[PDB]
């Protein structure tokens, strides 16, 4: 029931020979795994933690100047010198001013002038980095037991969370009553934390590209620097003003916090106050359902009366969830649940909370099932007092096919070349598709890095037009496909 | 400044909403529209120059769009 | 066992301030939000506000908003409810009730079984 | 904004007695954050029902909850002497606060 | 002389008294008393709702977040009528004086 | 951001030096150079697109220049 | 049964506490305190002065 009520649900159906399935886990998403003899499980990536961050650069977003000094030299005497030019905590500039008898000079020319001021940082943004071995993905595996944890906390069940680290990427959950599940994850491929910086700025943290971070035009410290006083690009945070040729001056350029916020658009925000927590990204895992068994398959039908205690509702995914209570004898019984037609001649829908059972009489169990599009009837119980529930599913099968194609394409857009692993059961077609996607995505990312979505749409339109106005059919079709894919990615790029 | 390099085409993007993704999506186009409205004179010259340079109508429109998009931003 | 224990009863005078604590044990203190609920002698239960032990966030009732301050001590797994400028109407038992926050650490939507565990109740008189 | 409940209620032992909690479209008419608390004298409130109808693990099955429009109801079927207590209704409102009922005193005699 | 203020821009603000209101799917928009005030910046959006968070329906519930906007620094822009435009000129003859 | 709408072409310039004339004279060209260095792939594809669209070297070179100048800008 | 109200519509209103403020030409916009809360319906316009 944890995975219900989340609009980004994914249904992964089927395990291969070996009883394993490849599932990508995303933070905002959730995965419901359906296997034939296995119970239905819900997998959610609820946390990614980076530990032991190391700073590589401390940028200055707000500074001040305190000790301004000037040296002036008469024309043809060369540029002047201040003793504080050697000082790395001072920012200096060389200019020229008009000189002559009026200035106490005696030569009437452009006399070089140098002005220096002490650069002091008042606000900085850290750029901590983390080693890929220090990530820790937390995952919650919850099965469709149809039951609840129960408020009585003296016993706490149904809450198995597994931590996955690059060192320990294989772990098993012990779901009570359902055996155990094995997750064979690959954290080292989910995110390249050697090309990412945990940018923290005034109680707000972002995850950013490392080259982008190193390219920022603000003054920076090495990161091990413990006293400031050696800022590198101090000239980017100051301005030297020589109106006409009378005097030279230097002033600071105000807090760069808002300009940084503008620069950070397109960077995913993370948390860095109580640990470095990243609620973004994906995990590729292999699900080992071999030692996963349905609970209570030795039980018998209830042969009793059920009452609906939570009225049937339709989730955002085309399934229906209902909560029924059993009022009969033989408490540990399988619940007779069918999605038939009006005459009950055909089975039209397949339930999702597979093998719904009653463990205690006074313990409601909520069933999730997938009805067909249109009229359908939910039948619960057996002939005496059997409760028959009607339902109408408003969609269309063609509409569902379109929605699933759209969802698959969107997954490809986000997890490019990793979308081939979301539900893959091995196979040769999946491998060929993934290899082709890797080869094509290498070129696409090379040719489209650092381009805004508007530029992507423009380039897609241009390429589509070029392909349309192409004599060669072999070139025209390829160009049109490239243009349409570019247009799609540009229309669904910013996230 | 830093605001002129706004961490857009860096990959690293996911399902989770990015920072300032609602506004930055269209604020550039809004800015270009405001510039074109506030400076009609240049847009006319850009159209005339694109017509002169562009042999076909595809080249002319492409050149005009590029010119009018780069005129304010190049500032 | 998940037991919630609050400081002992206290006697204060009108215009003073009283701090009440609620010590949480048997569960991860940071995983749940702490609610303060006061009940005047022989009257209805009244909600005051909650503290999110995970991040120290708080939400107070429009009433009590200006007088009540809620704080937590992650080290001790303890929550505090500071009521300033006590009046004759403030004499009542002050209960603490928990509600789990979501896995993000954000406590905005409660759980259906909010207030499942309560402290014994601290009595304050003015 | 306090949820409205009858001041008092009495039912003969072994019978069934119902309690009403009328609220607004935000507190008890808009959301299923309806909870019933039983408070014996000198004791903290005890969660009797939640999500309108769901009852805690230790809570007897004699306690049943219903909700209709802006009104949520609590029913007791056994009416044992131990059931005589003060019952409070609460709801999590649309603005993010908690509102409590005025409480009904149930007496068996 | 005597410039007149034409507009004050805010360059540094702060948000306080943040509040949110939610409604179940298909039931319309949530309401916040602070929406009436213009010192509060507010936005409407949709969140996932369902049984888990107290709704009987499983759609996109509307939500409104309101916070109080307070300005901390200003960028006042003033105007001057050309009449109050004292220019100063210095005329020095080539008198040849020593200094 | 305000930083995307500078006060450059307002036509009020006097002989007096402006706010950041020395600094901001070449900042945009530096940004274009850095972006082109960090993202060569878009440069090659922009050159290919300009060569295809442009029938004469003038059109091709102009299109390539405009594409390269506008790509970092929206970025 | 038990329908939930989705939206209220105003078919008969009234106006009260009308206020006005002007600013001299080229000095910007007039400012009214009543413009602060959304109970007051307001509009800006230009009148020669
Ligand atoms: C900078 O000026 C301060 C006066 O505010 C003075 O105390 C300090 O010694 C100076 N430091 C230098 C000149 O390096
Ligand atoms: C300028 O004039 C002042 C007063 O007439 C005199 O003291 C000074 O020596 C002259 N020359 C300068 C300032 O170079
Ligand atoms: C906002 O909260 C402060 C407390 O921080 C309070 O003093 C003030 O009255 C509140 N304002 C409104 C409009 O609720
Ligand atoms: C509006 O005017 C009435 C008198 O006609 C007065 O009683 C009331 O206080 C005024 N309210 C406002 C908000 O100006």
């Amino acid at each position: 029931m944890r995975c219900i009520g989340i609009s980004n649900r994914d249904f992964v159906e089927g395990v291969s020979g070996g009883s394993w399935v490849d599932i990508v886990l995303e933070h905002g998403s959730c995965v419901t795994t359906m296997a034939k003899n296995k119970p239905t499980l819900d997998f959610e990536l609820i946390k990614t933690e980076a530990k032991h961050p190391a700073t590589l650069r401390k940028y200055c977003i707000e500074a001040k100047l305190t000790n301004t000094t000037t040296a002036s030299r008469c024309p043809t005497q060369g540029e002047p010198s201040l003793n504080e030019e050697q000082d790395k905590r001072f920012v200096c500039k060389h200019s020229m001013v008009d000189r002559g008898w009026g200035n106490g000079c005696g030569l009437f020319g452009k006399g070089g002038i140098v002005t220096c001021a002490m650069f002091t940082c008042k606000k900085n943004m850290e750029g901590k980095i983390v080693q890929p071995e220090n990530l820790e993905y937390t995952i919650v595996i919850t099965p469709h037991s149809g039951e609840e944890n129960a408020v009585g906390n003296d016993t706490g069940k149904h809450g198995k969370e597994i931590k996955v680290t690059p060192q320990s990427s294989i772990t098993e959950a012990e779901l009570t009553g359902y055996g155990t599940v094995t997750m064979e994850c690959s954290p080292r491929t989910g995110l390249d934390f050697n090309e990412m910086v945990l940018l923290q700025m005034e109680n707000k943290a972002w995850l950013v590209h490392r080259q982008w971070f190193l390219d920022l035009p603000l003054p920076w410290l090495p990161g091990a620097d413990t006293q400031g006083s050696n800022w590198i690009q101090k000239e980017t945070l100051v301005t030297f003003k020589n109106p006409h040729a009378k005097k030279q001056d230097v002033v600071v350029l105000g807090s760069q916090e808002g300009a940084m916020h503008t620069a950070l658009t397109g960077a995913t925000e993370i948390q860095m106050s109580s640990g470095n927590l990243l609620f973004t990204g994906h995990l590729k895992c292999r699900l080992r359902m071999d030692k996963l068994q349905l609970k209570g398959m030795s039980y018998s039908m209830c042969t009793g009366k059920f009452k609906v205690v939570k009225e049937i509702a339709e989730t955002q995914h085309g399934t229906i969830v209902i909560r029924v209570q059993y009022e009969g004898d033989g408490s540990p019984c399988k619940i007779p649940f069918e999605i038939m037609d009006l005459e009950k001649r055909h089975v039209l829908g397949r339930l999702i909370t597979v093998n719904p059972i009653v463990t205690e009489k006074d313990s409601p169990v909520n069933i999730e099932a997938e009805p067909p599009f249109g009229d359908s009837y939910i039948i619960i119980g057996v002939e005496p007092g059997q409760l028959k529930l009607s339902w109408f599913k408003k969609g269309s099968s063609i509409g569902q096919m379109f929605e699933t194609t759209m969802r698959g394409a969107k997954r490809m857009a986000i997890l490019g070349d990793t979308a081939w692993d979301f539900g893959s059961l091995g196979g040769v077609f999946t491998s060929i598709g993934k290899a082709l996607h890797q080869v094509f995505g290498a070129i696409y990312g090379a040719a489209f890095s650092g381009v805004s979505w508007t530029m992507k749409i423009l380039i897609g339109v241009v390429i589509t037009w070029i392909g349309m106005n192409s004599r060669s059919t072999s070139l025209s079709v390829s160009l049109v496909l490239v243009g349409v894919v570019t247009l799609y990615l540009g229309v669904m790029v910013q996230a | 400044s830093v605001a002129l390099v706004p961490h857009v085409g860096m990959g690293l993007e996911t399902r989770t909403e990015t920072w300032m993704s609602s506004e930055g999506a269209w604020k550039h186009a809004q800015r270009i529209e405001t510039w074109v409205l506030r400076h009609p004179g240049f847009t006319i010259m850009a159209a005339i120059l694109a017509y002169t340079i562009g042999t076909t109508y595809f080249q002319r429109v492409l050149i005009f769009i590029l010119l009018t998009a780069v005129a304010p931003s190049m500032t | 066992e998940v037991q919630l224990v609050e400081s002992g009863a206290e006697v204060k005078k009108p215009g003073a301030s009283v701090k009440v604590s609620c010590k949480a044990s048997g569960y991860t203190f940071t995983s749940y939000a702490m609610h303060w609920v006061r009940q005047a002698p022989g009257q209805r239960l009244e909600w005051m506000g909650w503290i999110n032990a995970g991040n120290g966030n708080t939400k107070y009732s429009q009433k009590f908003q200006d007088r009540v301050t809620i704080t937590r001590d992650t080290s001790a797994s303890t929550a505090y409810m500071e009521l300033s400028s006590l009046r004759s109407e403030d004499t009542a038992i002050y209960y603490c009730a928990r509600d789990k926050v979501d896995d993000y650490g954000d406590y905005w939507f409660p759980t259906l079984w909010y207030f499942d565990y309560w402290g014994q109740g601290t009595l304050v008189t003015v | 904004s306090a949820l409205t409940q009858p001041a008092s209620v009495s039912g003969s032992p072994g019978q069934s007695i119902t309690i009403s909690c009328t609220g607004t479209s935000s507190d008890v008419g808009g959301f299923n954050y309806v909870s019933w608390f039983q408070q014996h004298p000198g004791k903290a409130p005890k969660l009797m029902l939640y999500d309108v109808t769901s009852r805690p693990s230790g809570v007897s099955s004699r306690f049943s909850g219903s909700k209709s429009g802006n009104t949520a109801s609590l029913t007791i079927s056994g009416l044992q002497a131990e059931d005589e207590a003060d019952y409070y209704c609460s709801s999590h409102t649309s603005r993010g606060t908690w509102v409590f009922g005025g409480g009904t005193k149930l007496t068996v005699l």
